[PDB]
C-alpha cells in the first residue's frame, strides 16, 4: 500500500561528521516511522520509534526528526560501530512497509594491506582440484587489484574473489583472492605469485612460493 | 448466533495518577514529569573547567 | 531477555510447502503477537505477517494466498506455512515479537537470527574442509596468517568457528563464493603471532547446517 | 461520563477494538482508526503543554548586603512568587489535564460505539454489556467489513428479518 | 596584577562542599547532577546548563 523512498543508497562520511538519511512516504503518516540498523548478517536492531522516539540504551547521537510524510534520521556524531544498513519502517497502515536501506560506510585514512599466501592442501591434490588463496587484510579502501603469477605468466581467469565488508571496530577490509585450478596439478608451472596492487604501495607488493 | 463485542485495554501497571475529581488513579500508562535523584557529584559538564 | 531463534530446512524443492519455525524462551507466546519478516539476500525487508492466539492474523497481500501462521503453546513456538514456493521467494527470514501498546504505537526491539531459506532442486551436498598452513617460508616474526577452506557445498548457510569459539580476535570468515561447479567456496582466516604458532594449537569447527555435517581441522606450520 | 464495566487484559495492541466471535473462532483485534486518532490528540496535547513551559532560563538568587536588606526580601519575595505561580500552573494543569483525558478516552469509547451500533442498525441486537448478537451469520469477511466501517446492511437485511422475526 | 576577561559565558558561583569526579553532565546542581530530559526537578532551583 505504502512506498517507501529512503535517499540515498550508498554514503560514506568520515568520523564525527554529521549524517542525515531521507525517507520519503508514498502517503502521509502522523510520524509513524522507526528507524532501525542493520550490523552485517546480523538481526536488525531498532534505533528510533515514533519517528523522535530514541529507543532504550541508543547513543543520543541518533536523532529522528518529522511527520507528515518526510522523516529524517541524523547521527549527529558518526562512529566507527554505525557502519551498517539502515531501514525505515511504517507502522501506519498494513501491510507494513520498509524501505529500501541506506548503506552507511565510513571515509578513512588509506590504510595498506597485510598480504598472505596460502599453498594448496596435499589432501585436495589428491582429490584431482588445486586451489591457492592471496590474502590481504586491514586495507582500506576496498579498491585493490589481486593478480597472479603463474612462472611469471599471469593467468586469464581461474581465481574468484571475496572481500569482508568493513570492520566495525577498524572499518578496514579484507580481501582473499582464490586461484582454483588443476591443470596439471599445477605440475606442470612451480613458481606462483601475488601481484598486489593498492592504494596504500607506492609500488606494488608481490610475495611467491614454489613446489613445497 | 455470532457475536461482536467492543472493549479497551487493561494490564498489569500499577502507575498511579490524580486527578481533581479522585486521586490515586491507577492507569494504563503514564509519564513521570519529575526527576527527582541526583548523582551527588560536582562534575564537569563538558570539560573539567569546574574550578 | 526474550529470545527468538529459528529454525528452517536451508533447502525446499521449488513446488513445496515450506515450513519454518521460530522457538521463544522465556515468554508466554499465547500474550503476544508474532512477525515474520524476510529479506531476499541483501535486499529490502518485506512484512510478511503476524498471528496472535487469541486474536485474528493478517498476512502480507502478495503472500496472503498462500501463508498459514500457527502457534504451538505447548512447545512454545510459532510456524509459518507458506505454499507453493517460487525461487524467487528465496531468501532470509526473520521471526521478531510485537511488543505490547506503548505512547509510541506497537513496538517490534527482540528479533530472531535469521535463517537462510533457499529454493532449489538441488541436494543437501556436504563441505569438504582444508587447512591453510603458514608461510615457514615467510618472516616467522608476528604477524601470521591461518586459515581453512570450506570449498564446496550447497545450500548457503554455513557456521565457522575457532577453536570452539576461544579465538575472538583477527578472524576475517570471508563471504562464499559461487563456483562454476554450482558449489560454493568459503575461506576463513586469522592473524595470530607466530611465536604462538607452536605452543598453541589452532583447530576450526565448521558446521553446515542442513548437510548436517561438522568437520573440525588442524591448521599446522 | 459514560463509562462502562469490563477490560480486556488480552488485547494487547490498541487502546480500542473489538472481541468477535463467529463461526471461525474469537478473537480481540485493536480499532487502528480511533486510537491512532487518540495518540495524536494525546502527543499533540502533551506536547503544547510543555512547549508552553519552555521560556527563558535565569540564575535564580541574588545577594545584598546589610544596608540592602529589603531589596533583599523583595527579591526573595520575586523568586518564591514565581515558584508558587509556575509551581500551581504545573498542579492544576496536570489535574485537569489527566481528567480530561480520561474524559476524552471515554468519548472515543462512545463514538466506536455508536458508530458500530449505526452499521448494525437492526441486523444485530444489543447486548447490553457493550456487545452486539447478529440475528444472521457474520463471517470474518463480515467482521472486517463492520471494523473498516464499510458493512453491507441489505446483504444481511432477510436472513436477519428472517431471524428476528422467528424468535417473536 | 590584573584580569583580562577572555570568554564570558553562563557559569555561577555555588556555595557548596563536594569533590569533582569525571562525568560529563549537563545539567548540574550544588547537590549533584545526573541526565534526564523531563520538564520538571525538585532537586535545586540554581543551575547550569539544559536544564
Amino acid at each position: 500500500d505504502i512506498q517507501m523512498t529512503q535517499s540515498p543508497a550508498t554514503l560514506s562520511a568520515s568520523v564525527g561528521d554529521r549524517v542525515s538519511i531521507t525517507c520519503r512516504a508514498s502517503q502521509s503518516i502522523s510520524s509513524w516511522l522507526a528507524w532501525y540498523q542493520q550490523k552485517p548478517g546480523k538481526a536488525p536492531k531498532l534505533l528510533i520509534y515514533k519517528a523522535s522516539s530514541l529507543e532504550s540504551g541508543v547513543p543520543s547521537r541518533f536523532s529522528g526528526s518529522g511527520s507528515g510524510s518526510e522523516f529524517t534520521l541524523t547521527i549527529s556524531s558518526l562512529q566507527p560501530d554505525d557502519f551498517a544498513i539502515y531501514y525505515c519502517q511504517q507502522y501506519n497502515s498494513y501491510p507494513w512497509t520498509f524501505g529500501q536501506g541506506t548503506k552507511v560506510e565510513i571515509k578513512r585514512t588509506v590504510a595498506a594491506p597485510s598480504v598472505f599466501i596460502f599453498p594448496p592442501s596435499d589432501e585436495q591434490l589428491k582429490s584431482g582440484t588445486a586451489s591457492v588463496v592471496c590474502l590481504l587484510n586491514n586495507f582500506y579502501p576496498r579498491e585493490a587489484k589481486v593478480q597472479w603469477k603463474v612462472d611469471n605468466a599471469l593467468q586469464s581467469g581461474n581465481s574468484q574473489e571475496s572481500v569482508t565488508e568493513q570492520d566495525s571496530k577498524d572499518s578496514t577490509y579484507s580481501l582473499s583472492s582464490t586461484l582454483t585450478l588443476s591443470k596439471a596439478d599445477y605440475e606442470k608451472h612451480k613458481v606462483y605469485a601475488c601481484e598486489v596492487t593498492h592504494q596504500g604501495l607506492s609500488s606494488p607488493v608481490t610475495k611467491s612460493f614454489n613446489r613445497g | 448466533g455470532d457475536t461482536l463485542c467492543i472493549g479497551y485495554h487493561a494490564n498489569n501497571s500499577t502507575d498511579t495518577v490524580d486527578t481533581l475529581l479522585e486521586k490515586n488513579v491507577t492507569v494504563t500508562h503514564s509519564v513521570n514529569l519529575l526527576e527527582d535523584k541526583h548523582n551527588g557529584k560536582l562534575c564537569s559538564i563538558n570539560g573539567k573547567q569546574p574550578i | 531477555q526474550v529470545q527468538l531463534q529459528e529454525s528452517g530446512p536451508g533447502l525446499v524443492k521449488p513446488s513445496e510447502t515450506l515450513s519454518l519455525t521460530c522457538s521463544v524462551s522465556g515468554a508466554s507466546i499465547s500474550s503476544y503477537y508474532w512477525i515474520w519478516i524476510r529479506q531476499p539476500a541483501g535486499k529490502g525487508l518485506e512484512w510478511i505477517g503476524r498471528f496472535y492466539t487469541s486474536g485474528s492474523p493478517n498476512y502480507n497481500p502478495s503472500l496472503r494466498s498462500r501463508v498459514t501462521m500457527s502457534v504451538d503453546t505447548s512447545k512454545n513456538q510459532f510456524s509459518l506455512k507458506l505454499t507453493s514456493v517460487t525461487a524467487a521467494d528465496t531468501a532470509v527470514y526473520y521471526c521478531a515479537r510485537e511488543e505490547h501498546i506503548t505512547f509510541g504505537g506497537v513496538i517490534v526491539r527482540y528479533w530472531g537470527q535469521g535463517t537462510l531459506v533457499t529454493v532449489s532442486s538441488a541436494s543437501t551436498k556436504g563441505p569438504s574442509v582444508f587447512p591453510l598452513a603458514p608461510s615457514s617460508k615467510s618472516t616467522s616474526g608476528g604477524t601470521a596468517a591461518l586459515g581453512c577452506l570450506v570449498k564446496d557445498y550447497f545450500p548457503e548457510p554455513v557456521t565457522v568457528s575457532w577453536n570452539s569459539g576461544a579465538l575472538t580476535s583477527g578472524v576475517h570468515t570471508f563471504p562464499a563464493v559461487l563456483q562454476s561447479s554450482g558449489l560454493y567456496s568459503l575461506s576463513s582466516v586469522v592473524t595470530v603471532p607466530s611465536s604462538s604458532l607452536g605452543t598453541q594449537t589452532y583447530i576450526c569447527n565448521v558446521n553446515h547446517k542442513p548437510s548436517n555435517t561438522k568437520v573440525d581441522k588442524r591448521v599446522e606450520p | 461520563a459514560g463509562f462502562i464495566e469490563g477490560g480486556w487484559t488480552g488485547m494487547v495492541d490498541g487502546w480500542y477494538g473489538y472481541h468477535h466471535q463467529n463461526e471461525q473462532g474469537s478473537g480481540y483485534a485493536a480499532d487502528l482508526k480511533s486510537t491512532q486518532n487518540a495518540i495524536d490528540g494525546i502527543t499533540n496535547k502533551v506536547n503544547s503543554v510543555i512547549e508552553k513551559m519552555n521560556t527563558q532560563f535565569t540564575a535564580v538568587g541574588k545577594e545584598f548586603n546589610h544596608l540592602e536588606k529589603r531589596i533583599e526580601n523583595l527579591n526573595k519575595k520575586v523568586d518564591d512568587g514565581f515558584l508558587d505561580i509556575w509551581t500551581y500552573n504545573a498542579e492544576l494543569l496536570v489535574l485537569l489535564e489527566n481528567e480530561r483525558t480520561l474524559d476524552y478516552h471515554d468519548s472515543n469509547v462512545k463514538n466506536l460505539y455508536e458508530k458500530v451500533r449505526s452499521q448494525l442498525k437492526n441486523n444485530a441486537k444489543e447486548i447490553g454489556n457493550g456487545c452486539f448478537e447478529f440475528y444472521h451469520k457474520c463471517d470474518n469477511t463480515c467482521m472486517e467489513s463492520v471494523k473498516n466501517g464499510t458493512y453491507d446492511y441489505p446483504k444481511y437485511s432477510e436472513e436477519a428479518k428472517l431471524n428476528r422475526e422467528e424468535i417473536d | 596584577y590584573a584580569f583580562e576577561i577572555v570568554s564570558v559565558g553562563n557559569g555561577k558561583l555555588f556555595r557548596s562542599e563536594l569533590s569533582i569526579e569525571s562525568c560529563n553532565t549537563t545539567c548540574q546542581t550544588p547537590k549533584g547532577a545526573i541526565n534526564t530530559s523531563l520538564p520538571f526537578q525538585n532537586i535545586h532551583p540554581i543551575t547550569i546548563g539544559k536544564c
